């Protein structure tokens, strides 16, 4: 059972920023269409040759390397915005620690002179602020008026994001993971908080019309090109970080234990739990819209502190609020933290592997950690400042999980499809699994992932709204440029390997490219 | 090899009796991979069990399949006239693949 | 109707060669694998060679692991399998069985072809 800050985290605000009925339509279109198809392409990938990484393409196509590294580049900035993910939820973890949590009511510093407390909002009868809200945009966020004022650095969110870079630091290397009983406790935990929430969300008064929001689908919405892209690419987020699950916790040992339906049961459990955690966090936004006088979709943030709002605001109607948002935020660092050991020793793999004896393994190898860690803490500095989540949404819709993870989807789906052979590739499957796939993977590989990646990229090309954050904030042309730099990086590794082969091969252009597509 | 010790090949059973037959392997069995073959006399072998429980097609219900890991087991509930034939148990996932030795079921 | 047809069997001097056929149809022949299993006299059953479903993934046995060939051709539908230095305990009868999903086992198997060695 794969679980991260995917599902608990991601999906939930993308469902709200996208209206919450209409996201899951395209949600379980690319979820059966495909997401488990391309997941568990990425995994045969990983079991059909013995190494990690870049190096896994020159059996399947080697004209088309830059895969491998268009997965480095979108694992390196995932790795920095979703660590800084983990120092929010620190941050939230040292505020849980005194009686009455600071977010459950106003009379703090922090606060505006606007806001009173949500249970006394409907008897005032309207621009009355929650504090659950304001404690999230104004001393956790201390959030600027935009990406052109980033402000200052904040020490106690830099300090809380250095403590978890030096937990994955001393983790990652000079130390070992979750291996024994602690993984039997670390699978279900997360299980248990939610299933927590989720009890917690739908017997509050109000969860059903959140449910309403949450199921019923607005067909109209459907014609936006962003809730399409969001839906996608969160199956694509939520799946290349599950791709890392098994690749860094156990290369090989599904051998001939069913790899498809190890990835359907892993794929489906995933997407199940994302389900489960938005049921829970519409349910309290639906009790909150209840309580205050606004509307569900205008209750909380239309953006990525969904969950640092409606959960914490859960917490606050339980029994010893402190206890329960305690163990939430542990369980967040728990969760965020493990998937982050998984991508860190996947991208620290995948180096080696890009230099096996160049520099890196001959070396003492654990000042390389340490330099990794430093530049991904210092970029991550840059959005945990003042201005610290318009640069994290700028990362999160752009750097790691945008029109990028259609890109890289596309062009697995696509080469493997047709410049390596399905028949070939369901032979290769045959000999490590036992049975060649279905028609649903291979029409998903050939026609149906394609023509979903390309149809969504065309379509927000034709039909372009821009990021904003919070559905009132306008990002700078300068920002979306920025936005649009991190998702090329992760974009453009693909057609400058292709060109760069292309250079170093001598010969005709048709020898060339013939030399380039047969496997090696 | 994965060598596949099965039952004694010459065993006589009375129609309509219950019977069984072992099939132990050296090494172990996936319990997805070990099947059963039925030949009979003068012809070809046929799948019968397949993935240790499933029956293939044509093969009545009377045949049941079980065991995992190393010893695997072939059950049918009555014999008939048509049952007299020789068993073949057979893993598939190790790259040798070997078939058991007789199971051959005559009548008296 | 699934048809498995073996042919090209008969009497070879010993340390010789012969070349087996099997010539299938009713079904796509690019999409299965295929194997060689052979029958002793004395009724045990042993696979011989095992093709994959292009031929990329080939695999022998321990006894005939260097001196046994298979090859198909996807082309004609016909499975081969070439034979060298043909040794006394060789003599079997030869069986071709469609075993192409590994938790299916060979579900199709076809005729024999009585490979003599003396
Ligand atoms: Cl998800």
């Amino acid at each position: 059972g794969f679980v991260g800050l995917g599902n608990v985290w991601r999906f939930p605000y993308l469902c709200y920023k996208n209206g919450g009925g209409a996201f899951l339509i395209p949600y379980f279109i690319f979820l059966f269409g495909s997401g488990l198809p391309v997941f568990f392409l990425e995994v045969i990938i990983g079991q059909y040759t013995s190494e990690g990484g870049i190096t896994c393409w020159e059996k399947i196509c080697p004209l088309f390397s830059g895969i491998g590294y268009a997965s480095i580049v979108i694992v390196s900035l995932l790795n920095v915005y979703y660590i800084v993910i983990l120092a929010w939820a620190t941050y939230y973890l040292f505020h849980s620690f005194q009686k009455d949590l600071p977010w459950a009511h106003c009379n703090h510093s922090w606060n505006t002179p606007q806001c009173m407390e949500d249970t006394l909002r409907r008897n005032e009868s309207a621009n009355f602020t929650s504090p659950v809200i304001e404690f999230w945009e104004r001393n956790v966020l201390s959030l600027s008026s935009g990406i052109d004022n980033p402000g200052s650095l904040k020490w106690d969110l830099a300090l809380c994001l250095l403590l978890v870079w030096l937990v994955c630091f001393f983790c990652i290397w000079k130390g070992v993971r979750s291996t024994g009983k602690v993984v039997y406790f670390t699978a279900t935990f997360p299980f248990a908080m939610l299933l927590v929430l989720l009890v917690r969300g739908l017997t509050l008064p109000g969860a059903g019309e959140g449910i309403k929001f949450y199921l019923y689908p607005d067909i109209s919405r459907l014609g936006d090109p962003q809730v399409w892209i969001d839906a996608g690419t969160q199956i694509f987020f939520s799946y290349a970080i599950c791709l890392g699950a098994m690749t860094s916790l156990g290369s090989y040992n599904k051998y001939k234990y069913n790899s498809y339906r190890d990835c359907m049961l892993l794929g489906c459990l995933n997407s199940g739990t994302s389900f489960v955690s938005g049921f829970a966090i519409f349910s309290i936004l639906g009790f909150m819209a209840q309580e205050q006088g606004v509307d569900i979709a205008d209750v909380a943030e239309s953006g990525p502190g969904l969950a640092f709002i409606a959960y914490p605001k859960a917490v606050t109607m339980m029994p010893l609020p402190t206890f329960w948002s305690i163990l939430f935020f542990i369980m967040l660092l728990l969760l965020g933290l493990d998937s982050q050991f998984v991508e860190v020793e996947g991208q620290i793999t995948s180096l080696v592997d890009l230099y096996p004896s160049f520099l890196r393994k001959g070396y003492r190898r654990e000042i390389f950690i340490a330099i990794l860690c430093s530049i991904s803490y210092l970029l991550g500095l840059t959005m945990v400042t003042e201005g610290g989540m318009y640069v994290f949404q700028l990362f999160d819709y752009y750097a790691a999980s945008g029109v990028c993870l259609l890109w890289v989807a596309f062009f697995e789906c696509f080469v493997i499809a047709w410049i390596y052979g399905v028949n070939r590739f369901s032979e290769d499957i045959r000999d490590m699994i036992g049975y060649r796939p279905g028609p649903w993977m291979k029409y998903s590989w050939a026609v149906i992932t394609p023509a979903l990646c390309v149809g969504c990229f065309v379509f927000s090309l034709v039909k372009y709204v821009p990021l904003t954050y919070n559905k009132v904030y306008r990002y700078p042309d300068w920002a979306i440029g920025l936005g649009w730099g991190l998702a090329l990086s992760s974009m453009l590794c693909i057609p400058l390997v292709i060109v760069i082969l292309l250079c170093r091969t001598e010969g005709p252009l048709r020898v060339r490219i013939k030399y380039l597509i047969t496997p090696r | 090899e994965n060598v596949l010790t099965q039952s004694p090949a010459i065993m006589s059973t009375s129609p309509g009796e219950k019977v069984t037959m072992t099939c132990r392997a050296s090494s172990s069995v996936g319990s997805s991979y070990l099947h059963w073959y039925q030949q009979k006399s003068g012809a070809s072998p046929k799948l019968w069990i397949y993935s240790t429980s499933n029956l293939a097609s044509g093969v009545p219900a009377r045949f049941s399949g079980s065991g995992s890991g190393t010893s695997y087991s072939l059950t049918i509930s009555s014999v008939e006239a048509e049952d007299a034939a020789t068993y073949y148990c057979q893993q598939f996932s190790g790259y040798p693949l070997t078939f058991g030795s007789g199971t051959k079921l005559e009548m008296k | 109707e699934v048809q498995l047809v073996e042919s090209g069997g008969g009497l070879v001097k010993p340390g010789g060669s012969l070349k087996l056929s099997c010539a299938a149809s009713g079904f796509t022949f690019s999409s299965y694998a295929m194997s060689w299993v052979r029958q002793s006299p004395e009724k045990r059953l042993e696979w011989v060679a095992e093709i994959s479903s292009g031929g990329r993934y080939i695999y022998y046995s321990d006894t005939v692991t260097g001196r046994f060939t298979i090859s198909r051709d996807n082309a004609r539908n016909i499975l081969h399998l070439e034979m060298s230095s043909l040794r006394s305990e060789d003599t079997a009868m030869y069986y071709c069985a469609r075993g192409e999903v590994r938790q299916r086992g060979f579900d199709y198997w076809g005729q024999g072809t009585t490979l003599t060695v003396s």
